[PDB]
RNA sequence: GCUUGAGUCUCGUAGAGGGGGGUAGAAUUCCAGGUGUAGCGGUGAAAUGCGUAGAGAUCUGGAGGAAUACCGGUGGCGAAGGCGGCCCCCUGGACGAAGACUGACGCUCAGGUGCGAAAGCGUGGGGAGCAAACAGGAUUAGAUACCCUGGUAGUCCACGCCGUAAACGAUGUCGACUUGGAGGUUGUGCCCUUGAGGCGUGGCUUCCGGAGCUAACGCGUUAAGUCGACCGCCUGGGGAGUACGGCCGCAAGGUUAAAACUCAAAUGAAUUGACGGGGGCCCGCACAAGCGGUGGAGCAUGUGGUUUAAUUCGAUGCAACGCG
């Protein structure tokens, strides 16, 4: 189906959660998966292998485009996203650019307080 | 062990087959310091196992445990971590002898051959707790 | 940030992150604004600094 | 009168000094739209919350507000509060080089006047994020908290008020003298520059230390050393920086400022120890890894209690309870 060959991997690596989205150069998404529903809610949704159970099935969804080549976007820091990108050249995707596309402000919003745990 | 590393002692092995293996597997089984008792039990329901499966001795025994040999094992964290092969066939041992014991048969003999006759074909009740160790530590795969 | 994929390569081993964002970049800008933790974190940054 | 104090002029230097105006780029939120699909978010774990009315993720376009990553530095500037993108306009101070000029014009300062973080107040705007109050979810014995999800004043702008802070180097201002070392920052002169040069002379600043001082801790040419000038303040702890009165303030409150009564201490620094849900290293059947027990049953024996005429006395966390 639509045959798009070339996609992005759009890894959002949180430090709750891991969520990957696969799409095209377009920007289009073509399927997701997180790391939260691929069982494993909780305390365990944050750890690589998580992530990369999450990157698997991922893969796994995209199979009706033939996607061989794509680049990957990393966002947030997290337990993820290093394992993130190895299970994704562990299901014969040729890993062509890897950016990391934090967003980082130049000073501007007041951070949340928190935090006296 | 705070402080020892240690040696450790070796077993005589076993009086009819050389094995230190089975030799292990009667004192795990021993009770009350008996071990003539023992091994007249481990004789007895591996002879019937040799004549049931009609392999041999103690290749129907290393079958029979082969099968029940756990593979890895487990804030409060449940780590998997890998066994070593002597605690390895130590729980296998462990877990014969122990769900032989569970078991509602005449005598010991029989109880703990049925038991490695039922882990020679895996669907016995030591298997059932390696397939339990398993789904633990499947389960918990997220923490290595 | 971007890496093009080599001609001959297994893993790209990108250490583009490392050198700037991910370790503390992202991690200081999780919580307060002060003004006051910063002169003093700094200021027993620098006096932790000696020989 | 005089120039060694103070000041003026010439030429430059560095600077987040101030006020006004403009603009830029990242990011957060919102709105509209495309793809896409079952979760997202959150936590120690959860739930509230958001989500098949299509969230989260992702791309495009727009709006708006606030703050200005990297440079960034015990770096700089300012009397202090404080001041951080870039550009323009108006403007204050400091420092340096040589020379000229005035000629003690100086120092401090009670009352007085000005400036004075943050929160707060008034009027009018603005309102993205954050967030007192508030609401819900948890946690808990309770939880009017910490944690989570939302969230209003407020934070932002204009003008006025307030007038305070651990407004702190807990160190008033001005001047003079008194061994050193390593830096930072900003001027400048000289000398093969023949480096990542050399040698000097100023301004501000950081760390360590000598004499000296100090109760000690520490300060130590930027003094808490050695002196001089003027100011402010102190006189045991509490009551109390409170009440009454005055002045100020829209209010909140600010400022000035007692007494009765009560205690024989309150305090500072340092020492020894003990302790810590502080840190480092280390041990023991301490935990872990195992095996067998106890707690359940009947009996033995000891104890508490009860009973009794008496149920002899003693032992009572560990270290009393088949103990004397």
């Amino acid at each position: 189906r639509k045959q798009v060959s070339d996609g992005v991997a759009h890894i959002h690596a949180s430090f709750n959660n891991t969520i990957v989205t696969i799409t095209d150069r377009q920007g289009n998404a073509l399927g997701w998966a997180t790391a939260g529903g691929s069982g494993f809610r909780g305390s365990r949704k944050s750890t690589p292998f998580a992530a990369q159970v999450a990157a698997e099935r991922c893969a796994d969804a995209v199979k009706e485009y033939g996607i061989k080549n794509l680049e990957v976007m990393v966002k947030g820091p997290g337990p993820g996203r290093e394992s993130t990108i190895r299970a994704l050249n562990a299901a014969g995707f040729r890993i062509t650019n890897i950016t990391d596309v934090t967003p980082i402000p130049h000073n501007g919003c007041r951070p949340p307080k928190k935090r006296r745990v | 062990p705070r402080r020892r590393v240690i040696g450790q002692r070796k077993i005589l092995p076993d009086p009819k087959f050389g094995s230190e293996l089975l030799a292990k597997f009667v004192n795990i089984l021993m009770v009350d310091g008996k071990k003539s008792t023992a091994e007249s039990i481990v004789y007895s329901a591996l002879e019937t196992l040799a004549q049931r499966s009609g392999k041999s001795e103690l290749e129907a025994f290393e079958v029979a445990l082969e099968n029940v040999r756990p593979t890895v094992e487990v804030s409060t964290y449940q780590v998997p971590v890998e066994v070593r092969p002597v605690r390895r066939n130590a729980l296998a041992m462990r877990w014969i002898v122990e769900a032989a014991r569970k078991r509602g048969d005449k005598s010991m003999a029989l109880r703990l051959a049925n038991e490695l006759s039922d882990a020679a074909e895996n669907k016995g009740t030591a298997v059932k707790k390696r397939e339990d160790v398993h789904r633990m530590a499947e389960a918990n795969k997220a923490f290595a | 940030i971007k890496v093009r994929e080599n001609e001959p390569f297994d893993v790209a081993l990108r250490r583009f992150k490392r050198s700037c964002e991910k370790a503390g970049v992202l991690a200081e800008v999780r919580r307060r604004e002060f003004y006051e933790k910063p002169t003093t974190e700094r200021k027993r940054a620098k006096a932790s600094a000696v020989k």
